[PDB]
């Protein structure tokens, strides 16, 4: 509790969207993810002991030298409201990279003697 | 008022619907231009 | 106090003050009178609505029927006793009011369907062609083309006419379509039990067996009826042109239309998974496999549910039988989607190994949609995406580990991404609010109290989805009825301003007042693309 929790939630995300896809075609869309993966291969890894490598690789000395409990709790907190979750933690894809840079919702709301909030009161 | 929880994703003005605005106050009009008005 | 908030009309009227501002606004206001009495009774006869409505004679409530049945906006029934005396019945059709609702969208993905001769024709004719039969109803040719006067360009009608026809929207008229769900069934099940003769018991009754087969197959061929028929289509006379016949009349269909309608969320789905070309591909595999695609409920189930649970299991196993038997939709090979190699090809695989339900059951190497299994993840994906959106994200993830297993308990909770006792509770109690918590106690006691209790947390579903749909048919009712509000205050400039077919504090008032009369539409037609994802199964 309760930021560095949000901090290695950040550092495995990225560590999972930089094992996935190349990270210089993310902010732009000049050809995307390189035509994603030039008509993409039968890759279809993930980390399996390379997650907890890329945390061994960097810690605070703390007693955070947790496996395999909260490991897959972080597991499950990445999948109880969010992306993939395919055959024991496949590929990990599905709006997440767009919504770092439902999307595109600027200038809300207006203070006329109009609309919003007008909505969810009550009944 | 009394409505202070927040409020949804659909109020920009960034449309880019005008035409179908324009589509349906057409279709009103035409409809209550029509035979079949029968008002108050 | 000053009661300024909607609060005289907050909780009085959902589920029929919608459809009383749908059709006030655009069949007057003795329409809303003849259909806010058949909503909040039902079946009620002609001296019936005249005795109730208080304040109109006969001849003012079957005028307005006209109005309403040439808008299919009524339902006929005739009935019979058994001393005769055979009089007519009238229903409210919610077809017609949707056709009334939507109005716009209609010609616009009309628009935004055609190919290469693109903005010079489908601006001018087509965009009056449709609209005339929308709002005037039900159709035919040679009451229509008399209006022009000196017909040179006669022929540019019939080319954007038979093809319009052969692949979806215009149908044959309403001689089906007027009759009621439950009485189109109730006729056909009793004509097939009355027509057996009789014979040995066989458990007492035997001809249960029989009419819950056959029936449904005459059944099917009543839905059979509202398709792609060649009785109008492919007429060939000799030293001409390719002509349907231009005899019979003809309006439009609410069957296709909303399966085209369906093909917005799943594309929208499709740029959720993948960002710009495989969803396009996805796209046009998609908009080529529309007209003969199973639709929104058929009507063998809307009603007549006969408790049955052979039935009840069985029927979502037949639609998968209609779902693999096609005449040419489960024909989605690669050329035939490259018509209109082995690149999209790939991309068809990502698309068959993108495990979330859409492109799967390819056994022998031709590709296929699947829809029924399609449709929880498209009810819910959008569901998890607005209480995400208004409510907050930390109320998305409440919600959605509640769904992780079945019925997570509260010392499980506080385990999960989050401590306890701070913001789980409040934001709990507010998804309790909202019916996506279902809270649920066991007791210690002898009378069930609440100290000596502990309590248990399972989504109950169709609990949610009703609710919000409920809500959003009320919001829709909310954004129709204050745009009513600007017609009392302008009933003295509206009026007006048609001689003209400066005093400028009328343009801080005419063209204010513009912007605020066509932004309730721009948020209507968004308020329509966000519900109709809970009346398609």
């Amino acid at each position: 509790d309760i930021e560095f929790i949000n901090s290695l939630l950040t550092i495995v995300w990225r560590f999972i969207s930089e094992n996935t896809f190349p990270n210089g075609f993310k902010n732009f869309e000049n050809g995307p993810k390189k035509n994603v993966f030039y008509a993409p291969n039968v890759k279809n890894y993930s980390t399996t002991q390379e997650i907890l490598e890329f945390i061994t690789a960097a810690q605070v000395a703390n007693v955070e030298l947790t496996p395999s409990n909260i490991r897959s709790l972080c597991e499950v907190l990445v999948y109880d409201d969010k992306l993939e979750k395919v055959t024991h933690d496949c590929y990990r894809v599905t709006l997440e990279s767009i919504l770092q840079m439902f999307n595109y919702f600027k200038m809300f709301p207006a203070s006329k003697h109009d609309k919003e909030v007008v909505y969810f009161d009550e009944w | 008022e009394f409505p202070s929880i927040p409020l949804p994703i659909n109020g920009p003005i960034t449309n880019k619907e005008r035409s179908l605005a324009v589509k349906y106050i057409n279709f009103g009009k035409t409809v209550k231009d029509g035979p079949f008005y029968t008002g108050s | 106090v000053m009661t300024i908030s909607s609060l005289e009309q907050r909780t009085l009227n959902p589920d029929l003050f919608l459809y009383k501002e749908l059709v006030k606004a655009h069949l007057g206001e003795r329409a809303a009178s003849v259909i806010g009495m058949l909503v909040a009774l039902g079946r009620l006869s002609v001296r019936e609505l005249v005795e109730k409505i208080d304040g109109m004679d006969v001849d003012s409530v079957k005028t307005t029927l006209v109005s309403l049945t040439q808008l299919r906006c009524v339902k006929y029934l005739q009935e019979t006793a058994i001393s005769g005396k055979k009089t007519t019945y009238y229903y409210y059709n919610e077809e017609g009011i949707h056709i009334l609702l939507y109005s716009g969208l209609i010609i616009d993905e009309i628009i935004t369907q055609m190919r290469v001769n693109d903005e010079e024709e489908h601006k001018q004719l087509v965009a009056e062609i449709v609209q005339n039969v929308i709002s005037l109803g039900s159709l035919t040719v040679e009451d229509y083309l008399s209006s022009v006067t000196s017909d040179s360009m006669k022929y540019t009608i019939s080319s954007l006419f038979v093809q319009l026809c052969e692949m979806g929207y215009l149908i044959q008229i309403s001689k089906l379509h007027y009759t009621p769900i439950e009485d189109l069934w109730q006729f056909l099940y009793e004509k097939h039990y009355k027509n057996i003769p009789r014979n040995s018991p066989l458990s007492d009754l035997k001809k249960r067996s029989q009419a819950k087969m056959n029936a449904k197959t005459d059944f099917a061929k009543i839905i059979n009826k509202p398709n792609e028929l060649s009785q109008i289509l492919t007429v060939d006379p000799k030293t001409s042109l390719r002509i349907v016949k231009p005899t019979v009349s003809l309006t439009i269909n609410l069957d296709r239309f909303m399966k085209g309608r369906r093909s917005k969320q799943l594309i929208n789905l499709a740029k959720t998974r993948v960002g710009s070309v495989t969803a396009q591909v996805y796209k046009i595999a998609l908009r080529l496999t529309e007209q003969k695609s199973p639709k929104i409920r058929d009507p063998l189930t809307q009603t007549g549910l006969l408790q049955d649970l052979e039935e009840a299991k069985s029927f979502q196993d037949e639609a998968e039988l209609v779902e693999e038997k096609t005449p040419g939709l489960t024909f989605n090979a690669i050329d035939l989607a490259r018509h209109l190699a082995s690149l999209i090809n790939s991309h068809l695989k990502i698309l068959a190994s993108s495990n979330f339900p859409f492109l799967n059951e390819t056994k022998p190497g031709v590709y296929y949609v699947p829809y029924s299994k399609l449709m929880p993840v498209l009810k819910s994906s959008v569901y998890e995406y607005v209480i995400a959106s208004t409510l907050g994200p930390s109320a998305m993830r409440l919600s959605r580990c509640i769904r992780d297993n079945k019925l997570v308990s509260e010392k499980i909770i506080n385990s999960t991404a989050l401590m306890k006792e701070k913001d789980i509770r409040s934001t709990l109690a507010s998804l309790i609010r909202y019916n996506s918590v279902e809270i649920q106690e066991v007791p210690r006691t002898a009378d069930r109290s609440a100290s000596r209790a502990v309590f248990l947390f399972r989504c109950k579903e169709t609990h949610s989805y009703n609710f919000m749909r409920q809500n959003l048919e009320w919001n829709m009712a909310n954004l129709l009825f204050k745009k009513e509000k600007l017609k009392q205050e302008n009933s003295t400039l509206l009026k007006k301003a048609n001689r003209d077919d400066l005093l400028p504090s009328e343009l801080n008032q005419l063209k204010m007042v513009n912007e605020r009369e066509l932004n309730v539409f721009a948020r209507l037609s968004r308020l329509l693309s966000l519900w109709e994802v809970f009346q398609m199964a």
